[PDB]
């Protein structure tokens, strides 16, 4: 009876790294470059950071 | 003495019946 080899596993306690809370920090730097008031560029830098 | 040759054969069959009982209850008593 050397059981705990089963042990009906241990498909595990699963503190695994499957996280996004770990938050998905959507730093949306919407750089609206206007000239005179007209939009010339919108450099929308989505830094899509997973903390 | 010639009857005792047959009695000692039965005593070896008893010493063997021990090992058969030892082997069969061990087939009944079993792993993880």
């Amino acid at each position: 009876p050397n059981f705990s080899s089963l042990n009906l596993r241990e498909t595990n306690l699963d503190s695994l790294p499957l996280v996004d809370t770990h938050s998905k920090r959507t730093l949306l730097i919407k750089t609206v470059e206007t000239r005179d008031g007209q939009v010339i560029n919108e450099t929308s830098q989505h830094h899509d950071d997973l903390e | 003495q010639d009857l005792l040759n047959v009695k000692m054969a039965l005593d070896i069959e008893i010493a063997t019946y021990r090992k058969l009982l030892e082997g069969e209850e061990s087939r009944i008593s079993l792993p993880l």
